């Protein structure tokens, strides 16, 4: 009566009682015109169902329709008017309209038409399982190529993803009848991890960088290596390490010249 | 003793609540980056 466009459609509104009694849908379908059908037939547009039945299990299995959920009939009440199908709503569709979403829009909720918000980003990464399937260092290492392609390592709070930097903690290696109790090499390992740095314990090739603790009057073993190893290390004040909680700030590139 | 005793159980408190805040936060960035890396495929594949 009200919106004649959901007229010369058939709608099989055979369930739904969750949200809203079955009945008073049909009774809204029919103020907007929809033809109230008991049964699904070749005819039909669409399928509403609430709980699912074996009748919906067939369907499934005998794909003549699509199960939409009444949301998608509440979406069509608040707007008083036709809501275009989202991939939320059918939890089985035919071939034709998977061919349909798949010609203007992407395998998940992501539309052309309809910009995802903050919420509707937020469900459609929740709607997508979250598992393991990449190894760290892999998933590090693109997602420091793709920052870097992008300029996204700039971000003031993790800068020290590629910088890998290790902590000689240890002075003696491989024995276990020692435990560093009460000493702040913990704090040191909390403000490398805070900015994306993870330390390591066993010596390797991907290990570029050596950094002993406020035990600097090492300097014999730099300098025995300065000769021997071509990889020039670099070293820096134990001043920029504080200014990460002092002055909380980035370094500039300014500051490396002649 | 009971002074640095009971401030070093309080450091201890303040390191464990400092060190699950922070997996906290790291494992929500590598979910969050993880589920954008998905997307950010899907959609590679879809401008190819």
């Amino acid at each position: 009566k009200i919106s004649n466009i959901f007229e010369d459609v058939e709608f099989c509104v055979m369930s739904g009682t969750d949200s809203q009694p079955k009945p008073d849908l049909e009774n809204r379908i029919a103020e907007f015109g929809g033809y109230i059908v008991q049964n699904p037939g070749p005819d039909t547009y669409c399928v509403i169902a609430g709980s699912e039945n074996i009748r919906v299990k067939n369907i499934i299995l005998s794909n003549k329709h699509d199960v939409v959920k009444p949301a998608w009939l509440l979406e069509c009440f608040k707007t008083k008017s036709f809501v275009p199908w989202q991939p939320r709503f059918m939890i089985h569709m035919c071939p034709s309209t998977k061919e349909h979403f798949a010609r203007e829009y992407d395998c998940y909720g992501d539309s052309y038409f309809i910009d995802t918000d903050l919420n509707q980003l937020k469900e459609v990464f929740s709607g997508i399982k979250n598992s393991n399937e990449q190894t760290p260092e892999e998933m590090a290492s693109l997602i420091a190529d793709l920052e870097y392609r992008y300029s996204w390592d700039c971000s003031p709070l993790s800068m020290f993803r590629r910088h890998t930097v290790y902590l000689d903690s240890y002075a003696v290696i491989n024995d276990l009848s020692t435990k560093n109790e009460g000493t702040r090499l913990a704090i040191k390992a909390l403000e490398l991890r805070f900015h994306g740095a993870k330390v390591v314990s066993c010596l390797a090739e991907g290990v570029s960088h050596v950094i002993i603790g406020e035990d600097h009057s090492r300097v014999a073993d730099f300098k025995a290596f300065r000769r021997t190893f071509k990889r020039k290390f670099k070293i820096l004040k134990e001043s920029w390490v504080t200014d990460s909680i002092d002055k909380c700030e980035l370094q500039e590139e300014n500051q490396y010249l002649i | 003793q009971k002074e640095n005793e009971r401030l070093l159980r309080d450091w201890n408190d303040v390191q464990g609540r400092f060190e699950k805040c922070v997996s906290a936060k790291e494992a929500l960035e590598t979910d969050l980056y993880k589920r954008f890396i998905l997307v950010l495929n899907e959609k590679k594949t879809k401008i190819r």
